[PDB]
Order: structure tokens, then C-alpha cells, then sequence
């Protein structure tokens, strides 16, 4: 897939991503906070179509991501992120996608998710997270 | 504790 | 050592 | 003066500010780096005119600010920043303005100046700096 | 806001 | 179990922990680096015996932990860490314990593991990690 | 003088240093906080005697240093720190020593002083400060 | 890049 790297910002206001209950996670675009103002980052699209879009608008700054988890599995022979669920201090969004494969979780006791990077082809290949106080 | 990233700020200089 | 601010990066997840 | 707060970014690519060899420092606008791309912040202008503009373009990222110093004094009864000099790992820019009053210096052994905030009326009233690794 | 330095803490793992 | 919190230090020089190939992870004691000198933290022991001790001495500072993974499962009805493997930029230590249950992994692209906290009774109940630049 | 570097800790509980109202600042020893417990660092003594010792015990953690200032000047031809005053969110300790020479100040809007390094011969030659969130 | 934690250091003051 095509690699991407949003970099680091001051927080997260909204997350938009696609999913297919038959396959895996597709594209994604994040709206970060940048010193008090919304900042929409580059849209990272899937090479294909047929996904359902989910939009998660956080009640910034009172609401922030407290945990990220999901499953990684193989689709058409490619190892991709098949499901995602975001836990907030207010509520839980997900899971979305196929919860089959190897699970993973990143609970946070102290700190903030402040950026994303990764790779997307037909589906989300992999991703990493920026952390900060 | 909120979703705003904290920063180290030094200063100000201008009232000395 | 340059003028680029460093960040803590955790991951990736997607090759497991 | 009118207070301002640029917030924090990933670095500094260019600094633009005014000065009057008779009075003090005037307005200023900073071009920060934001995850590898130039980001021009709000222009913070003086309430008056008659200044000389100085533009400092840093050879980002090989060149970064290593020290900031200057003098604070009174002009027309107001306590303001009358002079500024920026020390880089490559060279020294300044001093600019009137080097009269109380000197101040912020040498940095490890770390980066990553943002500015302060207040400007007729002249730069005061400022603070964001620091980060 | 006090005199104790803050840290980034990830976890826990052990109740899954 | 009894909760513990080593706090944060400047790095890690050595990790000592117990494991039982039949049950789960037992006690553990970490030797941190503190501004260039070894600092042995409190020993956090299991409520029982019958474990094998493993000592991982890192070639500090050239060698540092690059990834932590393992499995969490139930033993005698308690949810505990049953296995652990530490990936270093030099080599891999593990896995140790029973690799049965829910896997978890914490790969690090940039940053250092600089402290531990958690709970230990008969076995390691759970743990969290301190991260830092 | 002999250089020293305490490194970084979790805070400051107490500061002990000497001063001579005729000359400059002498030795100094800091009692840091280390993850909730007192940690006394190496005593950095002056090459001579005849100083007055001042002990500043902070009401940790409710009380923390909010600003550091002083004067640097020449004594017997050596450029040293001649005076020091510590501003806390609770009160002001100082100034101590001779307030003659070039003043300097390090006010902190957000952040904590978490360590010291520098050099001491007959008097405090120079020092730097560790900052952290 | 090693296993030593980095810190923000400001200064020194004493050669002015
Ligand atoms: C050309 C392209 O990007 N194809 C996408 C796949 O990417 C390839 O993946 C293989 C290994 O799986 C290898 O890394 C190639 O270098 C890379 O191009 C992959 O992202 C899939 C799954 O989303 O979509 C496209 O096929
Ligand atoms: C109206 C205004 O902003 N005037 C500017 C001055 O600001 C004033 O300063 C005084 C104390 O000096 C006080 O803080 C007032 O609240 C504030 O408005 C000041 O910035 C001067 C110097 O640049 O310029 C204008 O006069
Ligand atoms: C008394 C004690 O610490 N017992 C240990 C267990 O701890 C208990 O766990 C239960 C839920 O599992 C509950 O949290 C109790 O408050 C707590 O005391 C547990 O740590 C097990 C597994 O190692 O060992 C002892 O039994
Ligand atoms: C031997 C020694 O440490 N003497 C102390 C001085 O240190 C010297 O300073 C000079 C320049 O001033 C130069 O840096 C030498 O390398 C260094 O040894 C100095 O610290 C004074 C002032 O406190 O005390 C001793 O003389």
C-alpha cells in the first residue's frame, strides 16, 4: 500500500474511516487539534470501494481516546487490520470490521494519542501511533 | 486531565 | 541532532 | 497590547520581526515547521509603523536556534523588549533594536524552541517560549 | 498542578 | 496481589523474573539506570515458590528493549500474565512461560521503556509500562 | 572547578547551598524526589571555606520552584554566580550573595525544574537546569 | 539512538 505519516498534533477532534464487514479496514482521515483549532489531515484512501464510512466526533477536549484495540488477519493473502474499536473516557465506538485473527490492544493510563502513520492499499496494512503528554 | 497536549513553557520576558 | 522535534511512536500493528 | 499564542509546532523555519533603533521591538510572525511542511502562523502586528523588518530564514532542519537573548527596558513608560539576538548552531543574527536596559538570555544545551506566545501593542510587551525534544 | 513530574504510561495488560 | 510502582528512571540495565512452564509469570525485580548509575528497585515477589528465574542483562546503553509481548490467560481462575518475551535491537529473549491465551504486543518505533508498575500475588496479575524519550 | 551532573529526577524536595556576602555562591547539594521518595544527590563542595549555608525545604509536592534568577560577576578574575534567588508558588527565598553583575532569570510558565549540573571550584562557576513535565 | 533517556536542558549561566 501507500505509506503515510500524519505527524504529531495537539490532540484529536474526529476520526473517519471505512470498513467492510466481509473484509477489513479501508481508508481513514483524521481531524486533529492544532493548538486549539481543527486541522484536517490528508485523506488516506483505499485502492478500492465498497466500504461503509464511520465518523467518530469526539467531544474535544473533555473527551479523548483512552484505548485502541482490534484484530489483524489475512485477506486475499495480505496481512491487514480487519477490525478496530476505540475506547474513550466517555464511551466505546466499535468494534467495526471483522473481529477475526490476532487481537491487539493499546490501553493508556496516562498520555494522549496525538498522531497516526501507517500504510493503506486495498485495506489498512498497518499503523503506528504517536503518544504525548 | 483533558485531551489537550501539554507543553513546557519558559518565560515571560518583558516586565523586568 | 537537528531542528526536528522528536515524538514517542508506538507500533506498528498490521503484520502479526 | 493584544496577547497572542502560536502554540507548539515541530520546529522553526523562519522568523520575521520589526525593530526601531530608537525605540524597541515591534511586530513578529513566525513560520514554523509542522511535521515536515511550512506552516505560517498569524502575523502579530504593532499598533504603529516606522519599523525595519528583519527576516531570518533558517537552514531547517540542519540549523536551529541555540540561544535567545536581549534587553528589556522602558519606552514612553511601557516596559517592553527593546532588543533581540538569536544564536544558531550556524551563526548569530543580531542584536537588533536598542541594547539598553535589563539583559536576559536563554541558552539551550538540549532541546528545541518550538513555539511563541506573548503580547504586542506599540512594541513587543513580553514573550514566552515553548520548549520540546 | 504540583511538583511531581508526569510520565506517559501505557497499559495495563493482565485482565484480558 | 500486592500492587507495585517502580516509577520512572533513565533506562533499563537488567530484568529478573520468574516463570513456571506449567502456570504463569511469577515475581520480578528490575535494575534501572539512573543518570548513568545502576539502581536496583524493590523486589516484587510471588506469594509462592517453584519458579525458574531468568536474568536478562542488557548491554546498556547500546542495547535497549524494542518490543514486549506475551499471553494473558487464566490459572486457577485468576487472569494473569502467563508468558513474556522481550525483543531487543540486539536479540530476542523468550518466550518464557505458557504461550496460551490472549496475546498482546507493544512494539516501539521511537522511545524507551523506562519503568514498570503492576500487581503480583501468586503470579503476575497485570502490568503497565512507563515510556519516554 | 570540578564539573558535576546530578541528572534528572521526579522533582525537588530540598536545596542546600553556601554563599558569602562578600564574594559569591559556593557549594551546593540537592535532595531530589525520586518516584515519591527522597533522594540525596552528591554534595558538590567549594574548594574553600567561610560560607554561610542556606537550606531551602520545599513543601513537596504542593510547593515547587516557579522561577530562578541571580547575578553573574567576576571575583578574583573568575566569572561566577554571585547571587541566587528562588521563587516558589508559595514564597520567595533570597536573594543570597552579591547582587552585582549581569542579572539572569528563568521564569517558568509550565513545567518543572528536575535536575542540576554545572561546575564548582572556589565558587559556583556556572550551572544548567533540567526541565520536564 | 541508545537506551539513555533524553532531557531538556537549559543553560548554562555563569560565563556572562
Ligand atoms: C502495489 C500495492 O501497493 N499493492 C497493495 C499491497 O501492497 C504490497 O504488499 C506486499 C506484501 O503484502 C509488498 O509489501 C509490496 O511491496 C506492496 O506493494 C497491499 O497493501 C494490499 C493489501 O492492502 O493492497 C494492495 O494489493
Ligand atoms: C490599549 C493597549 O493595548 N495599549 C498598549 C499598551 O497595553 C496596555 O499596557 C498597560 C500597562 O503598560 C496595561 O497592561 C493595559 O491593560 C494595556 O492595555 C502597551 O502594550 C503599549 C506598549 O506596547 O502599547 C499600547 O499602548
Ligand atoms: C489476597 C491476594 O492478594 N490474593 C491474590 C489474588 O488477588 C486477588 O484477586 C482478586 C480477583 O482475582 C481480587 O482482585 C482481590 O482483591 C485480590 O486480593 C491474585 O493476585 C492471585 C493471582 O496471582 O494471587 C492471590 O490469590
Ligand atoms: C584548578 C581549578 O579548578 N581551579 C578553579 C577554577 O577553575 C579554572 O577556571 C579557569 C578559567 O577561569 C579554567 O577554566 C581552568 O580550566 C579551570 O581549572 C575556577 O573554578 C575558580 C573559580 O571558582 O576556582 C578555582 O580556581
Amino acid at each position: 500500500g501507500v505509506t503515510f505519516d500524519d505527524g504529531a498534533y495537539t490532540g484529536i477532534r474526529e476520526i473517519n474511516f471505512e470498513y467492510n464487514s466481509e473484509t477489513a479496514i479501508g481508508g481513514l482521515r483524521v481531524t486533529y487539534d492544532l493548538n486549539g483549532m481543527p486541522f484536517v489531515a490528508e485523506d488516506h484512501k483505499s485502492f478500492i470501494t465498497g466500504f461503509k464510512p464511520v465518523k467518530i466526533s469526539l467531544e474535544f477536549p473533555s473527551e479523548y481516546i483512552v484505548e485502541v484495540s482490534g484484530y489483524v488477519g489475512k485477506v486475499e493473502g495480505y496481512t491487514v487490520i480487519r477490525s478496530l474499536t476505540f475506547k474513550t473516557n466517555k464511551q466505546t465506538y466499535g468494534p467495526y470490521g471483522v473481529t477475526n485473527g490476532t487481537p491487539f490492544s493499546l490501553p493508556i493510563e496516562n498520555g494522549l494519542i496525538v498522531g497516526f502513520k501507517g500504510s493503506i492499499g486495498y485495506w489498512l496494512d498497518y499503523f503506528s501511533i504517536y503518544l504525548s503528554l | 486531565r483533558n485531551g489537550k497536549s501539554q507543553s513546557i513553557i519558559v518565560g515571560p520576558w518583558g516586565d523586568r
